[PDB]
């Protein structure tokens, strides 16, 4: 045949994969972690998107952290070989390094973890995604006027806020960050490549959003998202 | 609007 | 005039921008760090590699950590209104979160934060670009057989490493990143968006590099970057 | 090779 190139992500396998949306709404009393209004809006938003990407979509709500590394753990252990690649959203309550189940937090390294190069090898050299709307802290942005592959390889983390800060989220619309996403990949799953996607999220996120609040610490708020990629692929989600 |  | 799009950075300001350098390859001996053999081979080719992009390069070699904050400082202090980035390289050793100066450690996000939106007024809304060559913990890669905008918006972390591992850096050809990056900029920089070159980088990184130890723990360990984008646009480093 |  003729010259060929290599640059992205083979996403003609059979089965597109699995989109895992983990949807923690009501928390354990005992935790004292409110529940997440709008959070339903997200989750219902992402099974559509993800459907027409032709993604096999599970939804699961209100998990304990031991239901999730199960889960997890469970997912990791399935055979992947005929699927192109991998989603997880988790909808929660978090800090930086964590996501709360109904009971308690998860190291989002141990979820993650389960997907690495060596430990799921169906998923090797595919794109592992890890979608968080959760907060990374408490720092809130004022905003200004205007041996062959590594094991961690292949992994994205589409964070909705920077490092340390909380992120936000809307009781009726669903989350800043979600909610951009979905639009975005609307409008250009089958057009642009995914870094590309998630750059216009970025703006999106950081342009048409500011929280507004009765109390001033928490009014007037910006948020700019978090692309973490150790992808090694440009990665579109249509071929040819 | 609010943070989780 | 016709239809306009306003996807990509405007990068026809008169200047490019800066391109600070630091390489730090000998440390007090108090602290107990070792000398970065192969680091000025890496600060000479981020040097010819950036002047072909047309920024202004400044290299400043082997900075205490109260001469790397005052230079940061003093740089964030320059009108950058004709500039259209800003490009900060650090090669030093490092932890998460830290580089580390002749004398001891600078948090990053100190150096980082003098150029924030709302602290560095001639650079909002421009790409502020941060490409970091120092290790971030002590984690080995074993690998696989095979309010108007955030103030934290329009940064780019280029990591040579993922959160929590080593970095390695040959002592005859420079560091496995720095290279590979200097590699990828030079064959695309007028072809590929900044997110697609970089994604280049994180393949040959993890594809072309091995270590070699006499020394078990250290042998045959691989290296992943790490790309941490709040970008809110496609960054060409060409223009029409 | 050394680490950084
Ligand atoms: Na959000
Ligand atoms: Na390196």
């Amino acid at each position: 045949s003729g010259i060929s190139l290599d640059n992205s992500y083979k996403m003609d396998y059979p089965e597109m994969g699995l989109c895992i949306i983990i949807n923690n709404k009501n928390f354990h009393k005992s935790t004292g972690m409110t529940s997440r209004s709008g959070t339903d809006v997200d989750a219902a938003n992402l099974r559509e998107t993800f459907r027409n990407l032709k993604y096999e979509v599970r939804n699961k709500n209100d998990l304990t952290r031991e239901e999730i590394v199960e889960l997890m753990r469970d997912v990791s252990k399935e055979d992947h070989s005929k699927r192109s690649s991998f989603v997880c959203v988790l909808l929660s309550h978090g800090e930086e390094g964590i996501i709360f189940g109904t009971n308690g937090p998860v190291d989002l390294k141990k979820i993650t973890n389960f997907f690495r190069g060596d430990r799921c090898r169906s998923l090797t050299g595919k794109p592992k995604l890890f979608i968080i709307q959760a907060c990374r802290g408490t720092e809130l942005d004022c905003g200004i006027e205007t041996h062959k592959i590594p094991v961690e390889a292949d992994f994205l983390y589409a964070y909705s806020t920077a490092p340390g800060y909380y992120s936000w989220r809307n009781s009726k619309d669903g989350s800043w960050f979600i909610q951009s996403l979905c639009a975005m990949l609307k409008q250009y799953a089958d057009k642009l490549e995914f870094m590309h996607i998630l750059t216009r999220v970025n703006r999106k996120v950081a342009t048409e959003f500011e929280s507004f609040s009765f109390d001033a610490t928490f009014h007037a708020k910006k948020q700019i998202p978090c692309i973490s990629s150790m992808l090694t692929k440009e990665l579109y989600f249509y071929h040819l | 609007d609010e943070v989780d």
